[PDB]
């Protein structure tokens, strides 16, 4: 556990709150209109608060457009979104310049434990009847309860005389013991009321929080800090894609304007990581640091200890104690050292120490009580040592917080003890970061007690044990009695069918609305205005890519996971499941079976049995040599030319082979017949030229690969075609077939019922074409490996189009294969549009295709166009997050392979054939940039597609008015 | 259409009963397969007992109203 | 350093573009009071106007920042 | 990425797109990766699917949008899928090596059907319904066999 | 490239351990990475270099020469140099010979057009209205040979050889050395028909109006591998039979 | 531990804390384990814990205050765990 986990390269910065504000606004807007939020619930209010916290002028204009462009006559939901968004625009205008504030608006929830008649324990977080707002929560804390009693106006006025509020601040008496203090407690409760009503800001507050994973108090504290505008360095001991995505989602939800979230890997159990993290925080941005000075430290990192009594104190308890005490002291000292080296005496960091009210009262928690109790020495050390000016101690004695220990929270609430939720405890803790409590800590260290009055129950450990024992015995007795009653009833009286889903993969043809509905949206003057022969429509489409077909790729694109249909399609694509129909193990079976074991597999089980393999072998992942002919980028085979220094031992070779060797090497080789068998001995001499294989460690280990197990046989392409054509051609054939299926053209010759063979063109092409055939001709022929004599024609970029036409289409229509590097598919769509518009074709196969291979990968790495996988691993990036467009950290593109095809044609003919229309290709243009000496450098050349003249625009064109054009028509 | 054809060829209107219980089971099995195919998740079978098919028009109407995509 | 909490030697040596004075602790409060006491007094038309330099700084200001374009 | 955002922004600025109406930028290659010529075709497939479903997938790898992209006020960079109530048009833009810029526009299919009569639309719809049934039959048969 | 002595390499298994030969640290490490336990690499403390000793069973490549039967080609006249037309040595070192042929052809074609300065077209049309719709059957086959063979041999190959191999790279170099147009770029591949493809695409471009001027035509280069594979297909004439 | 403030807590302070707190807890655990393995419930060992009146009052003593203060958890652990019959806790707060 002391193993280092921190590294500077692995830190992730989240600061694009402007963009996240716009995204959150769109999400809330669409949820309201779609009815996911029928009323103004606290989630809607909280999302509005996040939008307000990120409010800026661009966000105001964004909201103004999206609420003014809303039409309110389209049902009450749109009127609701319009009025709510007008209110939000008003409220964001008010806080346009105001600092972002942490304002929690979720309903307070208490514990509820219920025992069913059959002895089933259910725990729920029901809303509290008495308390409904955070303001009311603060009032309840101030009031307290009977157990806390002992022998215009702020909430500190409403506290009863001779009482202990549930949340208070203590004061150290001259005797050295901490006692409840009315003044400090009143100040803290007043700060809590201000936070609950107005919200509390944390602008210009630099916080270091450890132990803020999902489901912790630290996570809620971090959410509040981000709401308030803090610059938070959050640490994590489980640094992964899941955790980074979780923290990104938190920043995109609660990251106020000016807030920055720095997620770093970290092991608080290692002092090397403690020092390295503090150095990274305090170092200048030039030296790879953040250049931050911490205003708060919240070291909530810990590991649990269960069933570890005194006799069980061991390695785990030592490591836990290190994390919870020793490395927190080291972290505090590291911050002190940084501030002192920088001469910072007037910016103390507020250390919010997580303290337990109970030090060994429960037991069996290893060394946890030792750590928490030793954490109180910092109060005296603050006065007795020379780090007071750099750190201020704020011990938060955290009470019972609801995350076993929840089923009895209702039971402990029955005597006025108050138990908190994660949100409530986080609010209590962020109340310690208010400016007034900050100044209090700076004047002297503070002991906040957020214990909810838990200290006043006598023998809390034994009471908790008795509560759990009572609940357990009740549940067990009820369960046993119910079971025995059921058995007795069944014995006395002697002895519902469930329907499981079955995958029904839909082609997802466009939904066709009623004519009135479809006419309402288009202008009334469009009827007969357009030349449908000149209108181009994408009739069909398909692809073969790292997530299989267009359907499965779209499922992972939009919803991030596969439905039953998508998962079954992926398993079938990968050959995980095959279809079986007939006798199987005697009984007759009809359905999916496992391809290897042939055992029946149900559709419901397909996900449970193949999801992990599907995800592991789909999308962007480590390059698989079995999919690229044993190409391992870690061991990239090479050959080095060397001069032979001494004659090699003779080796046998054929007559022809020996003659070729002699032709090559001249006098540097000796070839001799063997009269025994007629073969030849070849003896290379000193000075001969020689090639020794060598291997190179190449740093592009990840590619977007068609999912493992994809086979053209699965789609029905015969082995002869597979052996003839390249894998690129197979991808294109499968894409073409799936695209015609999406078009509903099950038989391609049905096009010839409507058009001439001359009127079906193919205008798709490849950036580089048959790279496998190029490798054949340039490398394996050089190596004299078996290569088909017609590998040349299999390398051409137009060969895949030829194979499409001469396996499926039989058309004599135009063939125009474009090359455009990454733009060949848009080039293809443009060429196909021009073909149909010219009338040389009526139907056109457009799209594009390419294959991933060793040499193309290596040359892209040579130009550094692709992302260096070793650099990504240094940054802690997985293959799934290697490709991150439009991000601050993007450092090269992620290479992939596959094909994409679209069947486009005239709108008139598409209607005549009765084919689906997925979209109208309204425009398709290509462009070059300008004069320069860099081929791969992008440019604004395509900007000409928006070229327009505005010298005289004082009046609108009659030509842009459709009524005028309809009049002329 | 398959369910209606099965009812036409296996359920006798004059006697208002299935000609054979095995035929009745056949039609019920087909309807259960329809429910499996067109249900999106776990759900109670609409035909819990085959005896409901004594009114096969009603059973088919219920099943294909619950799963109108199968019509 | 004692009065306004900044180093003229450091400013001469490094020419910082921005300089943040922090008002934390008793020393920071004393520096903040020194900053707040700074006034610009002007007898205009026989009236002694007292404008305040650093109008931002108050009892709740935790920091002030001197800004510059280049240094 | 910088060049493409700047190009899209200049197009919106010159065409006088309303302020506060950024185009929602879909980045497919975070998930699929970059094929060196299937790219525009994959994005066209995604654009058609966005048009038909009204759903705009988010760039789930958009951990933090680059700050330089904030200047392009007419571009939005979502990280999570958005269930819109409709997408009218989608602009597919590609930029290949060799200065190969390209822009295609796919409009929703339903703006086509407003250019025909009621009867022609009805007979077309019936024919697509029959074709859809036949294609479902063929697709599932071919999948299993 | 001498088709009478066409260079290949034959894989053989080492039958006896080779005499050690000196190599760099990195080179010897690459050899060890390749051959695993079939090679021993040892530092030389005298100079810090490494000695590489291939063992029995190691994999080894001996060059061999094949007599190929296509000895005659239609070749650009010997002494043709792009410098003679004025293309700088930096461009000659950057681009492929196919690109040089295309650049000279584009310049001579504009001269035949009487357009001495290509920007004079922008006196009449928009930069968006000048397209280039020429293309190649295989394009930069010299750069393909680079990436697939000389890169494999670890010979010095420019890091941007892949972009020099593309079929649209020649038209890109035309535009970004002479034209500066932002007009349509549509590079066709048609094997022997790419030039008629190009004329057809250019006609379509002008008729659609996305261009008013178009550079059409086609280009290809003769190289060892393309020659050999046409010979394997028997599409070319056998010179020995001739 | 002399002149070891918070910023100076290091290997020496960690080792001292181990001796003064952790290995004392281990020693009491070991005595508990021996007595329990031998079935000794009626002969507790009286652990005379050296406790300090001052926990951070002077400072500059490494983790001395932490060790001494955390040694007071044994009072509660004696009631809350199952080693009461094998060990009795006697915290002697040693004066000047
Ligand atoms: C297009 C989407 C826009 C939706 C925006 C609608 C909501 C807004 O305008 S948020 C503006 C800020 N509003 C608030 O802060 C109110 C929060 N304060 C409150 O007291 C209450 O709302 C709660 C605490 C949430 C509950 O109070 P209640 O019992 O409902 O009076």
């Amino acid at each position: 556990g002391v193993a280092t986990s921190f590294s500077r390269k692995k830190a992730r910065t989240f600061d694009s709150s402007w963009n996240w504000a716009k995204q959150s606004l769109l999400s809330l807007y669409f949820e309201i209109i779609h009815g996911v939020l029928k009323n103004v619930d606290r989630e809607v209010v909280s999302e509005a608060i996040n939008i307000m916290n990120r409010s800026n002028d661009a966000l105001i204009k964004f909201m103004e457009y999206h609420i003014s462009n809303t039409d309110e006559t389209k049902g009450e939901n749109y009127q609701l979104v319009k009025t709510l968004g007008e209110q939000l625009i008003e409220n964001c205008k008010q806080v346009l310049d105001v600092d972002p504030v942490y304002k929690d608006v979720a309903k307070p929830t208490g514990p509820k434990t219920a025992i069913d008649k059959n002895g089933n324990i259910t725990y729920s977080e029901e809303p509290r009847e008495k308390v409904r707002k955070l303001s009311q929560y603060v009032q309840e804390m101030a009031l307290g309860g009977p157990i806390t009693k002992e022998s215009s106006k702020t909430v500190s006025s409403t506290i009863p005389r001779e009482t202990i509020p549930f949340l208070h601040l203590r004061k150290k008496t001259p005797a050295g013991d901490w006692k409840y203090d009315r003044q400090l407690s009143s100040l803290f409760l007043d700060g809590l009321e201000k936070a609950a009503f107005n919200g509390v800001t944390f602008k210009d507050k630099y916080v270091l929080i450890t132990g803020a994973g999902k489901g912790s108090i630290g996570a809620e504290v971090l959410q509040g800090l981000l709401q308030g505008g803090a610059k938070v360095v959050v640490t994590t001991s489980r640094f992964s894609k899941q955790v980074t995505d979780y923290y990104q989602s938190i920043y995109a939800k609660y990251g106020a304007k000016g807030s920055t979230l720095i997620v770093v890997p970290f092991n608080q159990g290692s002092k090397q990581d403690v020092e390295a993290l503090i150095e990274f925080i305090y170092d200048t941005e030039k030296n790879g640091g953040l250049g931050w000075d911490l205003d708060a430290i919240i070291p909530f990192a810990a590991i649990p200890e269960q069933g570890i009594e005194l006799e069980h104190i061991d390695s785990k308890s030592e490591f836990a104690h290190r994390i919870m005490l020793t490395n927190i002291l080291r972290m505090m000292g590291c911050v002190k050292k940084q501030k002192s080296a920088r001469g910072i005496e007037t910016r103390p960091a507020q250390v919010i120490l997580p303290m337990s009210p109970n030090h060994g009262t429960f037991g069996g928690d290893g060394m946890y009580s030792e750590s928490k109790l030793s954490l109180e020495t910092l109060f005296n050390r603050w006065h007795s040592e020379s780090w007071a000016n750099q750190l201020t101690v704020c011990g938060a004695i955290i009470g019972w917080t609801r995350g076993a220990n929840n089923i009895i929270a209702e039971g402990i609430e029955k005597m006025g003890v108050r138990t908190f939720s994660q949100k409530e405890m986080a609010f209590n803790l962020l109340g310690l970061l208010t400016p007034e409590v900050v100044e209090l800590c700076q004047k002297s260290p503070v002991m906040a007690d957020l214990n909810g009055g838990l200290q006043f129950v006598p023998e809390l450990k034994e009471f908790t044990a008795k509560l759990r024992k009572e609940l357990v015995e009740t549940s067990e007795v009820r369960k046993a009695v119910s079971i025995e009653t059921a058995l007795e009833h069944k014995v006395v009286n002697g002895n519902q069918v469930e329907i499981q889903p079955r995958a029904n993969i839909q082609l997802d043809f466009p939904e066709l609305k009623p004519y009135k509905q479809v006419k309402q949206i288009a202008p009334a003057e469009l009827e007969g205005l357009l030349d449908l022969e000149r209108v181009i429509v994408v009739t069909g489409f398909a692809e073969v890519g790292p997530w299989g077909s267009a359907r499965t790729r779209w499922e992972m694109e939009a919803f991030g996971e596969f439905s039953l249909e998508g998962c079954v399609e992926m398993a079938w694509i990968m050959g995980f499941i095959s279809y079986h129909n007939g006798n199987l193990k005697g009984r007759p079976y009809t359905g999916w079976v496992d391809s290897k074991t042939k055992e029946p597999v149900d559709d419901k089980d397909v996900k449970a049995k193949y999801e992990t393999s599907i995800l592991e072998h789909s999308g962007i992942r480590l390059i698989e040599p079995e999919l690229f002919n044993g190409y391992n980028p870690e061991k990239k085979e090479m050959i080095q030319e060397v001069i032979v220094e001494e004659d090699l031992e003779p080796f046998e070779a054929s007559k022809e082979t020996a003659e070729q060797f002699k032709h090559q090497h001249g006098d540097k080789v000796d070839i001799f017949e063997i009269p025994e068998t007629g073969e030849y001995s070849v003896k290379l001499l000193k000075g001969a030229t020689l090639y020794i294989p060598k291997a190179l460690r190449f740093d592009r280990l990840v590619a977007g690969q068609i999912p493992t197990g994809w086979n053209a046989k699965t789609y029905g392409i015969s082995d002869d075609i597979i052996s003839q054509v390249d894998p690129i051609t197979l991808f294109v054939l499968v894409s073409v077939v799936e695209a015609f299926i999406a078009s509903g053209i099950t038989d391609p010759y049905e096009m010839y019922k409507y058009v001439h063979v001359s009127e079906v063109g193919n205008c798709s092409g490849s950036g580089m074409g048959g790279v496998s055939a190029l490798r054949g001709m340039f490398k394996d022929r050089f190596k004299d490996e078996p290569v088909q004599n017609d590998i040349l024609q299999e390398s051409f970029i137009n060969t895949m189009s030829a194979w499409v036409n001469m396996l499926l289409i039989s058309s004599s229509g135009p063939i125009k294969t474009p090359v455009g590097a990454a733009a060949t598919s848009v080039e293809s769509v443009d060429i196909g549009v021009e073909t149909i518009l010219s009338g040389k074709a009526r139907i056109c196969i457009v799209g594009g295709y390419d294959d991933f291979q060793e040499e193309g990968s290596f040359e892209f790495g040579n130009m550094k166009a692709t992302s260096n996988t070793l650099e990504e691993f240094e940054h802690g990036r997985t293959p799934a997050e290697m490709s991150r467009p439009a991000t601050t950290t993007r450092n090269g593109f992620m290479e992939a392979q596959g094909a994409g095809i679209q069947i486009i044609m005239q709108a008139d003919l598409a209607l005549k054939m009765g084919v689906p229309i997925y979209g109208i290709v309204a425009m398709a243009a290509t462009a070059t940039d300008k004069i320069g000496r860099s081929v791969p450098a992008p440019g604004k050349g395509i900007l000409t597609t928006a070229r327009e003249h505005h010298s005289s625009v004082k009046y609108a064109s009659p030509n842009l008015n459709m009524k005028y054009r309809k009049r002329q028509l | 259409e398959v369910a209606k054809r099965l009812v036409e060829l296996m359920f006798i209107r004059s006697t208002n009963s299935w000609f054979d219980v095995t035929w009745r089971t056949f039609t019920g099995d087909f309807l259960r397969r329809v429910e499996e195919r067109f249900t999106k998740s776990k759900t109670l079978s609409l035909i819990q007992s085959y005896s409901l098919l004594d009114k096969p028009d009603e059973a088919i109407e219920k099943v294909f109203n619950a799963y109108p995509a199968a019509r | 350093k004692d009065t306004y909490g900044f180093s003229i030697l450091d400013i001469v040596i490094n020419n910082p573009v921005n300089l943040t004075i922090h008002f934390g602790g008793e020393k920071g409060k004393r520096i903040r009071e020194n900053y707040s006491a700074m006034i610009f007094e002007t007898i205009v038309d026989g009236k002694l106007k007292t404008e305040k330099i650093f109008k931002e700084i108050n009892e709740h200001s935790t920091s002030y920042t001197f800004r510059s374009e280049k240094g | 990425d910088k060049n493409e955002s700047a190009t899209i922004n200049e197009m919106m600025k010159h065409l006088g797109r309303s302020e506060g109406n950024p185009v929602i930028g879909v980045f497919q290659k975070f998930l699929t990766g970059h094929p060196k010529g299937a790219a525009g075709a994959w994005m066209m497939n995604g654009a058609l699917q966005i048009l038909n479903s009204g759903i705009i997938p988010g760039n789930r790898n958009a951990d933090n949008v680059d700050k330089i992209l904030e200047q392009f006020e007419y571009v939005l960079y979502p990280s999570k899928t958005l269930k819109t109530d409709g997408v009218r048009a989608v602009s597919i833009t590609s930029f290949g090596f060799g200065q190969k810029g390209g822009q295609a526009i796919v409009v929703h299919p339903d703006y086509l059907y407003g250019a025909i009569t009621e009867d022609r639309y009805n007979e077309y719809v019936a024919k697509v319904s029959a074709r859809e049934k036949s294609a479902y039959k063929f697709f599932h048969n071919g999948m299993i066999y």
